[PDB]
RNA sequence: GGGUGAUUAGCUCAGCUGGGAGAGCACCUCCCUACAAGGAGGGGGUCGGCGGUUCGAUCCCGUCAUCACCCACCA
RNA sequence: CCGACUUACCAACCCGAUGCAAACUGCGAAUACCGGAGAAUGUUAUCACGGGAGACACACGGCGGGUGCUAACGUCCGUC
RNA sequence: UCCUCCUAAAGAGUAACGGAGGAGCACGAAGGUUGGCUAAUCCUGGUCGGACAUCAGGAGGUUAGUGCAAUGGCAUAAGCC
RNA sequence: GCCUGGCGGCCGUAGCGCGGUGGUCCCACCUGACCCCAUGCCGAACUCAGAAGUGAAACGCCGUAGCGCCGAUGGUAGUGUGGGGUCUCCCCAUGCGAGAGUAGGGAACUGCCAGGC
């Protein structure tokens, strides 16, 4: 050719894995270049159309499978 | 196919399968007929020479377990990929 | 490209003009939409698009 | 309603009180007539079929619809978002009011009338009773007319049988071809 | 001889053979030939073996071949220094493993099926062994 | 059916009023009867229930689907909600259009002390 | 093999914007005499193959089939 | 106005025999990788700022893959 | 130089002048919002429709559609009105 | 208890077809619209006053291997660790252990409440 380029996959890899947390703010399911795979639940209200679980808390991230089509939901855990 | 004898087994999987298949015994199972599955060990003497004849799969077989004799039929036969050897066998109740 | 940047006048006669990217010389369609103003900060009608 | 009040008791009794029938609402009834008029064939002139839908006030008493096409197709110069007809289709109240006007009064104005529907029944009231060029319904002071104007109409039911529908279309006066 | 007419991809991993795969049981007929080792199989070898069985059994019975080449493989036409991408595909190849039944027959005598598979086995790169229906 | 395509028009709004949580009023209507039933956030218990099936409407109203019968349930669910001490929370109308007998129930409840 | 281009009426091609196929010569036929000629009509195209992108693919893309030509350079 | 003969002739849709996929997924592991509470042993091993570097050219043996003739004291990478 | 689908081993990182397809702009609308809607394709039947239009019913199904290339999301639709 | 209906719990074994059945109560056709209101067309949605007729369409409940849907046992594949060898890969000991295939399941379970019996 020409070229097949290869390019890059870039960094910015997953943060929303296992029981962990922040200290002042946590975005416990934030992801790049992907949308509509994860959702937010509980009483704390996360982000809009992206449904990322956001919290202003010292509390840890909760992972659940809930409702119709056993969908992936995210919340804050009580301790 | 005249009556054969078997014994109950509790140790199982890979190493116990290969240690049973030591040119002396085979693993087998009996299932169906509204009763639970039973795991058994079978001596190599008769069963291999019996499965040489097509009547082994088209006519019922009598098996002794715990001294008591019951009727079954042959259903499936698992073989070895690189030697002429028997790996495992299924029987269904009647 | 061939579309190019263009500035709009306002019905308030502002010195500040509103910018968009829109064709005039080969495919004119004009623009009138109202936007935020820097003089009293309560919006003005940006119109005509030359 | 004044058409069904007769049909629910006085006729079609062989599917209401005779063998295998004890439920009186189990026989089919008329509710819809598939009257349609297209405009998307004149898509290169765009004015030829602009006011055709405004002169259907003798065959449909209802207000027309704007419509859109089913698929974008190049040899018909049409986009999916573009208008294709005008609907004017009668269902319910203005359908029974048209069933009292079809084949009841314009009987001295026919050209041949050899039987209308003869085949192509299936289960959904598939009785095609279109005119093949119109005869004009009796009306006050008309004097100028056009060529190749007519309508296509099927009295489609919510049914599954046009064998039982042949008792509905024999409960009222309708010709058939012999 | 023996390759598909359309392909989604032609540049492929050569890969290695696991020694297992599907096979062992005869199910198109009553007699067959089994691979009983590891090696490499081509379409020219399959055709040379087909041409061998048709001298032994002639028009008698039916003959089934459950085997067909596994991958396209790239080659360059002259002896050469490697580089500047892979070459092109003129043949397909398969890796065979001991449990693979290669050929099956039925409407023929057993002593003829064994003799025909002996004649066909002479066209193949490895030692091969005769197999029966085993009643099941 | 003649209800599933109506219920589909509330799924998004139900999930937005899920950000305020709390009880659901469950206003429901049929041609002959009008209903309201305050349910817990988990569906495991009810607070108060009122309908045009009650003796305090069924002998007063000429038809239990009438506009004044919806208002009569409105002032009945309110006097019960006030007795159960229910405060300012969102309204729940089961995919029905508010203008009509649903608004007649809601306005009669507002004058009877329902916090809406 | 590696590379740069192309394929439309019998023959030589026009038309390479993503919008329904065209000229000259021939063919066949009439007027002119027996005929090259002059004139007038009549007749046939998967516009190379197969998928893909699309409202739409001769046309844009990928890959073959065929054709024309350059390169087997460094010691 | 639609009929009859032939055909290892084809086939939506469904299925069995049969052999299959990194750029396919209507099933599906073992370990690895990280946070929090807590204990035991330790070379205080830690993380961070300040003074000084040197270095960014490497080979081999198992494990597992791509690449080559599953050739080469071959080659490109992961893993320890 | 920039975007990924694979190579990649279900931490990150990551190999071929390897394999496949793109960006250097367009969209005042495909933008905000209230309410409403459900595809392609294939089968049959229906007026002036003559494989094919206008439309009626079925079968079918995260096969349509979304500025633009792959993967991911899409019915509460982000698709269309 | 058994049913009629509502909004949920759970995220399908619960479905569709075929068959059985009710309206007494509930409910959906259905009655009437000229009325308060409306349709990119419409008494379809919605509106407003209902009960002449119906258990049909629809609807709830239920039965049943035609179809959709779901799969045990053992053996096998794969794998973590430590040891051995006749080492383009295999063995022995041992924790974990699929998927297809076979037998089989298959037409739910139900929480809270108003009313009918």
């Amino acid at each position: 050719g020409g070229s097949t380029r290869n390019g890059r996959d870039s960094e910015a890899k997953r943060l929303g894995v296992k029981r962990f947390g922040g200290e002042s703010v946590l975005a416990g399911s934030i992801i790049v270049r992907q949308r509509g795979t994860k959702f937010h639940a509980g009483a704390n209200v996360g982000c809009g159309r992206d449904h990322t679980l956001f919290a202003k808390a010292d509390g840890k991230v909760k992972f659940e499978v809930k409702g119709p089509k056993n969908r992936k939901f995210i919340s804050i855990e009580a301790e | 196919m005249f009556t054969i004898n078997a014994e109950v087994r509790k140790e199982q999987g890979k190493g116990a399968s290969r240690r049973l298949r030591a040119a002396n015994k085979f693993p087998a199972i009996i299932y169906g007929g509204k009763e639970a599955p039973l795991a058994i060990e079978l001596d190599h003497d008769k069963v291999m020479n019996m499965q040489a004849k097509a009547e082994f799969y088209s006519e019922v077989l009598t098996i002794v377990v715990d001294g008591k004799e019951i009727k079954v039929k042959a259903q499936d036969v698992q073989r070895h990929p690189y030697k002429p050897k028997l790996q495992h066998i299924d029987f269904v109740r009647a | 490209g061939i579309r190019e940047k263009i500035k709009l006048v306002s019905s308030a006669g502002t010195g500040h003009f509103y910018t968009t990217t829109k064709n005039k010389r080969t495919k004119p369609e004009k623009l009138e939409l109202k936007k935020f103003d820097p003089v009293v900060r309560q919006h003005v009608i940006y119109k005509e698009a030359k | 309603a004044k058409l069904h009040d007769y049909y629910k008791d006085e006729v079609v009794k062989k599917l209401m009180t005779e063998f295998n029938y004890n439920s009186v609402m189990q026989v089919p009834r008329v509710e819809k007539i598939t009257l349609n008029m297209g405009v998307g064939e004149a898509i290169a002139d765009k004015k030829l079929l602009d006011n055709a839908a405004a002169d259907l006030a003798a065959i449909s008493g209802q207000k027309p619809l704007i419509t859109k096409a089913r698929k974008s197709v190049a040899g018909f110069k049409i986009r999916q978002g573009y208008p294709i007809g005008c609907k004017v289709t009668l269902r319910g109240e203005r359908m029974w009011e048209f069933f009292e006007r079809l084949i009841t009064i314009a009987v001295p104005r026919i050209r041949d009338f050899r039987g209308l529907s003869a085949k192509s029944f299936d289960g959904r009231g598939n009785y095609s009773m279109g005119v093949r060029e119109q005869i004009i319904f009796p009306e006050i002071d008309y004097d100028k007319v056009d060529r190749v104007r007519g309508l296509d109409i099927t009295i489609t039911t919510t049914a599954k049988s046009d064998e039982e529908g042949r008792a509905l279309l024999a409960a009222f006066d309708f010709p058939f071809r012999k | 001889m023996l390759q598909p007419k359309r392909t989604k991809f032609r540049k492929m991993h050569k890969g290695r053979n696991r020694g297992l795969a599907q096979g062992t049981d005869v199910s198109f007929g009553s007699f067959g030939l089994k691979a009983v080792g590891r090696g490499r199989l081509t379409a020219r070898q399959i055709e040379a073996a087909r041409r061998a069985m048709t001298r032994a059994v002639k028009r008698q019975g039916k003959i089934w071949i459950r085997v067909f080449p596994d991958k396209p493989i790239t080659e360059k036409p002259l002896a050469v220094r490697m580089g500047k991408g892979k070459g092109n595909v003129e043949y397909w190849v398969a890796l065979i493993q001991p449990g693979k039944v290669l050929y099956e027959m039925d409407g023929v005598p057993e002593e003829l099926a064994r003799e025909a598979f002996k004649l066909a086995a002479a066209k193949l790169p490895i030692k091969t062994t005769f197999v029966t229906k085993t009643v099941m | 059916d003649k209800k599933s395509a109506r219920i589909r028009r509330a799924t998004r709004a139900r999930r937005k009023l899920q950000e305020l949580g709390a009880t659901r009023l469950v206003v429901h209507r049929t041609p002959r009867h009008i209903y309201a039933q305050v349910i817990a956030p988990n569906g495991s218990e009810v607070l108060v229930a009122a309908s045009t099936v009650e003796k305090a409407i069924a002998e007063q109203l000429k038809y239990t689907g009438n506009k004044d019968a919806a208002a009569a349930v409105g002032k009945a669910v309110a006097e019960r909600a006030l007795e159960k001490g229910i405060k300012d929370v969102s309204f729940d109308r089961s995919g029905f259009q508010y203008h009509g007998r649903v608004q007649a129930l809601a306005d009669a409840a507002r004058e009877a002390g329902l916090q809406f």
